């Protein structure tokens, strides 16, 4: 239909139109019944409770797409070329992107081959030249993505400050990067943004964190999200380790946004800070909420 | 039999690198002897045991360590345990009556 | 996919080193000698840059 | 007394310390208007974050203690640190020849 | 009907539903009635 | 300390709006209490200083949601081993190794 | 049917009429077949016996309710407008209201997302713009329940006395809320209604327990449900730290009523006292039990 | 069809024609439905993580090839010994040749049988002289196989140094083997080619490693793959013995080539090398990888 | 749906796919933690 | 036909026929052979 | 059910506005005039914040 659009980009870069306006130029195309491919796959925790059970809270699971296409050509030599093609637009080591274009713009998925694809019908393929690939594979950030927000602030002054504009228009949370280049002492926002994961949720508000002083050629690389460390300097210099218990804890909360302040002081030769804020959702479509 | 060669002359290997191979160590005692350091031969001179030269010869010599067994996605072992723990009490009493 | 993008060897590269900081870091592998055997010495008695 | 405290509003650590005397009840006929008043012995926070069994942060508390009532393996340990303590107590009381 | 079904489940035993966390505590049992009556007091 | 009197004179004479004020506070002090009880811990791991003088130097901090699993009693004049579970891709993991 | 309306209240404030008098108006329908929406679970409990097993107690477990709903429109934008609302109406941390309405009142269940919804067909649901959602919901409170009885006594005396009528109209024990006001030494009804879970049936049958002496602005929310703690101040201070190891201990049993006593001692302002008694019943509609 | 061609050579040398142009003229056709035969089976590892599970590496699985023969004559003798004879092709010890050639070439696997062959139907074969054998094989090495590309350098000089052409064009790593004279002291390459397995990809770029000194007649085989003992002398001297606990770690990842560079020295004689390239894929035919 | 399949497979509990191995090594995790810091160095 | 029947049920591993007793004792007799010689005979 | 329905106690608000955005906003609205019957006005001749 034209009010859908499904597009892969393998690992190699080729471009395949699975669904939608344009859909089998490749020679590919998607069959129908296609599982854990719209909600984001959660499970909820449940503890015991004087009434039965009481909520313990949730957990994001991994996606496991099982899916499948049909390969198809007039002779089963160009066939033979197009489910080629098709294979070598996969891999289980590096991942390749799934686009869904709708009303509501574009929005992408990271997924790799959970295990080999099951090819053709139990006769030999050449028969047909049109053959169908069931493919199973796993999306491991289960949440649909558009491209991040970028925002840069350049300064040349010892000590400034600005006010990065910061939303999240998704469903689900997201941690932000920071890249902060060096020498300078930077005062990074950790707004709670109400969140009380760590009972703080009033307290740290307007919460800011100072990030230890940075000596010349140690820009840092400031990851809120848990699967990164947190703090990473280029030259390999443990940064983290003159900071002193501390950490940003909080990601930026759906529904929630505000001039975030940051800070840059002691900086002979000025500073650079960008900020890329993901935008994440857990539907390939979705109105805007609020 | 002593098959560590851990307190020979020419030491043994105490380490290594997969890209580099074992590194050959001494142990130097302290005052008293009670401790043991190693030190890295830095310019590792020791010939190859005569057994080495010889056709069906399949054992590790003490003096020269050679087998190194690899863990990676292809590797034709199963690792089950790799554990480390560190030193506990710095220092010893042993005594009673004298 | 050749021409469109650029392979990691097909790369022109440049490489830095200050020792301003007094660290040596990681991107110096000592050679013969093991580790240890590299150090930063800092000529304070003349106007002087540290030294590797 | 071993208790689980699921979703209890009790907080462990803040209403209840280690050492601190508590009272507890079990629901079994002749006891139900009893109170068991132990001082606190053990709490364990545990949690399992695995796809398979998930268990978010829990409190598992013990209050009092009993020889009878520990596990054989416990007991064993017990035994044997005392019967090594005693033992090197012995050995360096021991007069020499 | 009963054989070849359930009624041979419960032939083939703990196939079907069988937990381990009461054989082990009664595994546990068993031990601690061998062995605590000759544990020492101390 | 407002009383009954204050809080009826701010609710205008109205016994209902008053109580719901009352029961507002108690829900608000209930929620305080059960985010308190709800908290994330908060793990971090800390090394002698490597040029051998005195203070603990903070190595990093482990995410609760990035454990696999954990296991940390506190028991009354007894020794307790706490135990928890990376992933091998964890930087503290990494750090560890 | 006229004689049955259910309707969703979301997390987000959202009216849907899903089945009754003017459902559908919203664009979602409820499809037959839906579980363990009209008795709440109960698993029954039986010790080895001599003449085979005895029964040991009764436990009310979670509900676990899977329903389909049906979103509807004439054109595929408007429904994919549709389904983006029915999303946003749930939630896995917040619970969201379900209302049965019938000619025995209005009764609301608070269900929460159990799991990742599963919604439209095999084909992209863009071609039918009528599609069914499959909605694992779950219900830690299992009771379906109304609005409460509240009741208020106030009073100017130094010393006072008071009957609150109390009756359980339900088929299910319902736990009292008291919220007294400060200062003052209130003593509280906590009579077992004869019955028998401490085997003291007859024995409690008026008993009264003395709250700890109120300080003033110290207002306390007595709740004797166990799901949360007893006495709570609303100044902060630990009010059940000075009443010794005292408790509620009797529910309001069903077909049980009376004129409760509460009494108001030392207290110089003279206090107030509210009694919330409430609703709470084990099936979307039932006549009235005596 | 012409397209594709399968063949069976078996453990006592005999040529069967499977399918293709030119099946059954031993008596033996292929059934439809042969399973696990197309992609190499792979399983991937996931750890959990924040977000679900995080990849945690990929293995190989061993092939468990099902399908079916049909074995016909018009007459049951020679029906008997057309059955005799396809068993005779097996062994459970011994490996038998599985080829598939298709315009891509000609690739083979190598299989055992797993279990006994399932022979005939319900009643007896001699009735029809046209019956089905069931056969359970398994690939131990599961990964298709085209004949190596060998190179040989040859020297008279004292020391010398060449350079070898090597690309893998398939899409799994192969590992190369060396063959190499002695006396002399040879340096081989072990480029990472950019594989971050040991996270040193960028700095093992280059890497070359010395073999121990070779002693008169002590010609070695230095074979990468890890079923096999690197370091192999001819005349059973323990060459790996000797080498200091070294080895050759990294394969040809699929897409590389380069001019890989050897080294002798210390060769009085001048000496000979020989490197073979494996070619394995993952599948009986694809298109040339780049 | 849910009723009467895997979905109350799962409320009957290991009764299907469910590992010895793996739970008696869990358990002995448990016990050698309970007993391991009160064991002596000797 | 082997994919998706008792043939991967092999594969899953001791969630059809297996019981407890067994490995219970096979683990014991492993944990016996692992500690009895150096228990001693006092 | 109820006994009686109160208004809600409803607590003390805040609210600002400065005008340095683009246009006015929704915010606003306008009145006798109608829609569109509003603007920012930049008054840089003076070197001043935007006003309304």
């Amino acid at each position: 239909t034209d009010f859908l659009k499904i597009e892969l980009i393998g690992r190699d870069g080729s471009h395949w139109v699975l669904s939608g306006p344009g859909m089998g130029q490749q020679g590919v195309t998607l069959n129908p019944n296609l599982q854990q491919f719209y909600d984001a796959p959660v499970k909820t925790l449940y503890v015991p409770g004087p009434f039965g059970e009481e909520y313990a809270g949730k957990r994001v699971q991994r996606r496991e797409i099982v899916f499948s296409v049909q390969a198809y050509d007039e002779d089963p030599d160009t066939w033979s070329t197009v489910d080629s093609l098709w294979r070598w637009a996969w891999d289980y080591d590096e991942e390749s992107e799934l686009r869904v274009s709708t009303s509501d713009g574009t929005r992408f998925l990271k997924v790799r081959l959970m295990e080999e694809p099951k090819p053709y019908y139990e006769k030999d393929p050449h028969i047909t030249a049109d053959n169908p690939i069931v493919m199973t594979v796993t999306a491991t950030f289960p949440y649909w993505q558009d491209e991040p927000e970028e925002l840069i602030w350049t300064t040349l002054s010892t000590e400034d400050m600005t006010r990065f504009p910061v939303r999240n228009d998704g469903d689900v949370p997201v941690w932000l990067k920071w890249t902060l280049t060096a020498p300078g002492l930077w005062i990074l926002p950790d707004f709670s943004w109400g969140n009380d994961m760590y009972s703080r949720g009033r307290e740290d508000l307007g919460r800011t964190v100072a990030m230890p002083e940075l000596v010349a050629g140690e820009h840092v690389s400031v990851d809120s999200d848990p699967r990164v460390q947190t703090l990473i300097a280029v030259n390999g210099m443990p940064t983290q380790n003159r900071w002193k218990g501390n950490d940003l804890l909080y990601p930026l909360m759906p529904g929630k946004g505000a001039e975030i302040p940051v800070q840059l002081k002691n900086a002979p030769e000025g500073g650079a800070c960008k900020l890329t804020r993901p935008r994440w959702y857990s539907r390939p479509w979705s109105r805007p909420g609020v | 039999v002593d098959n560590s060669n851990a307190t020979a002359l020419e030491g043994t290997f105490f380490s290594g690198t997969i890209v580099d191979g074992f590194a050959r160590s001494v142990l130097l005692y302290g005052g008293g002897f009670v401790e043991d350091t190693l030190s890295v031969v830095s310019d590792d001179q020791t010939l190859q045991p005569d057994e080495y030269y010889q056709s069906g010869w399949l054992a590790t010599m003490a003096k020269m360590p050679w087998l190194v067994v690899r863990d990676n996605e292809w590797t034709p072992i199963e690792s089950s345990d790799l554990s480390w723990g560190p030193a506990k009490n710095v220092s010893v009493i042993v005594g009673g009556d004298n | 996919p050749l021409s469109t993008v650029v392979s990691p060897e097909d790369s022109a590269v440049q490489y830095k080193a200050n020792f301003v900081g007094q660290y040596i870091g990681p991107m110096w592998k000592p050679m013969g000698n093991g580790w240890g055997s590299l150090g930063i010495h800092t000529h304070a008695l003349i106007s002087e840059a540290p030294s590797m | 007394h071993l208790m689980a405290l699921h979703d209890s509003w009790i907080i462990p650590g803040l209403h209840i310390d280690i050492g601190q005397r508590m009272g507890s009840t079990v629901n079994s006929k002749g006891v139900e208007n009893i109170v068991w008043v132990n001082q606190l012995e053990e709490m364990t926070a545990a949690w399992d974050n695995s796809a398979g069994q998930t268990m978010p942060l829990s409190w598992v508390l013990k209050a009092g203690k009993s020889d009878r009532a520990m596990s054989i393996g416990e007991r064993v340990a017990r035994l044997a640190k005392k019967m090594s303590e005693a033992l090197n107590n012995v050995g360096v009381h021991i007069v020499q020849s | 009907s009963s054989g070849g079904g359930p009624a041979v489940v419960n032939n083939y035993g703990d196939i079907h539903t069988a937990n381990y966390d009461e054989f082990y505590k009664g595994q546990q049992r068993r031990e601690a009635q061998q062995q605590a009556p000759i544990l020492p007091v101390r | 300390a407002n009383n009954w009197t204050d809080i009826l004179a701010a609710s205008d004479g109205d016994e209902w709006a008053a109580f719901k004020t009352i029961e507002a506070q108690a829900d608000e002090v209930r929620a305080g209490h059960q985010a308190l009880r709800r908290a994330k811990p908060l793990i971090r791991l800390w090394m002698n200083n490597p040029d051998g003088s005195e203070g603990l130097v903070y190595v990093g901090r482990v995410d609760y949601d990035d454990t696999i699993r954990g296991s940390f009693p506190f028991k009354n004049n007894t020794p307790s081993q706490g135990v928890l579970e990376l992933r091998d891709d964890n930087y503290l993991a990494v750090w560890l190794k």
